[PDB]
């Protein structure tokens, strides 16, 4: 199934995707 | 924080974008 | 982390990015 | 298309946004 909760590596990948070259608070 | 907003609950693109920079 | 978006992870990425608007990849909400 | 761009290779946010409604 598709999980709409973002946990672990899926949360980390999601930050890469949405922030892009910005990087983020957890970089 | 991010864990409660996005893992426990479901977060939006904009909420996730608040952790950028 | 795996940076590729495949399978259920590609559908989830679209849910996240496109929001409730939907998308052309699959007829989800 | 989007599988080649984002699954086989790595895609940016703009590339996924091209598929949105």
């Amino acid at each position: 199934f598709v999980n709409q909760h973002l946990c672990g590596s899926h949360l980390v990948e999601a930050l890469y995707l949405v922030c892009g070259e910005r990087g983020a608070f957890y970089t | 924080g991010i864990v409660e907003q996005c893992c426990t609950s479901i977060c939006s693109l904009y909420q996730l974008e608040n952790y950028c920079n």
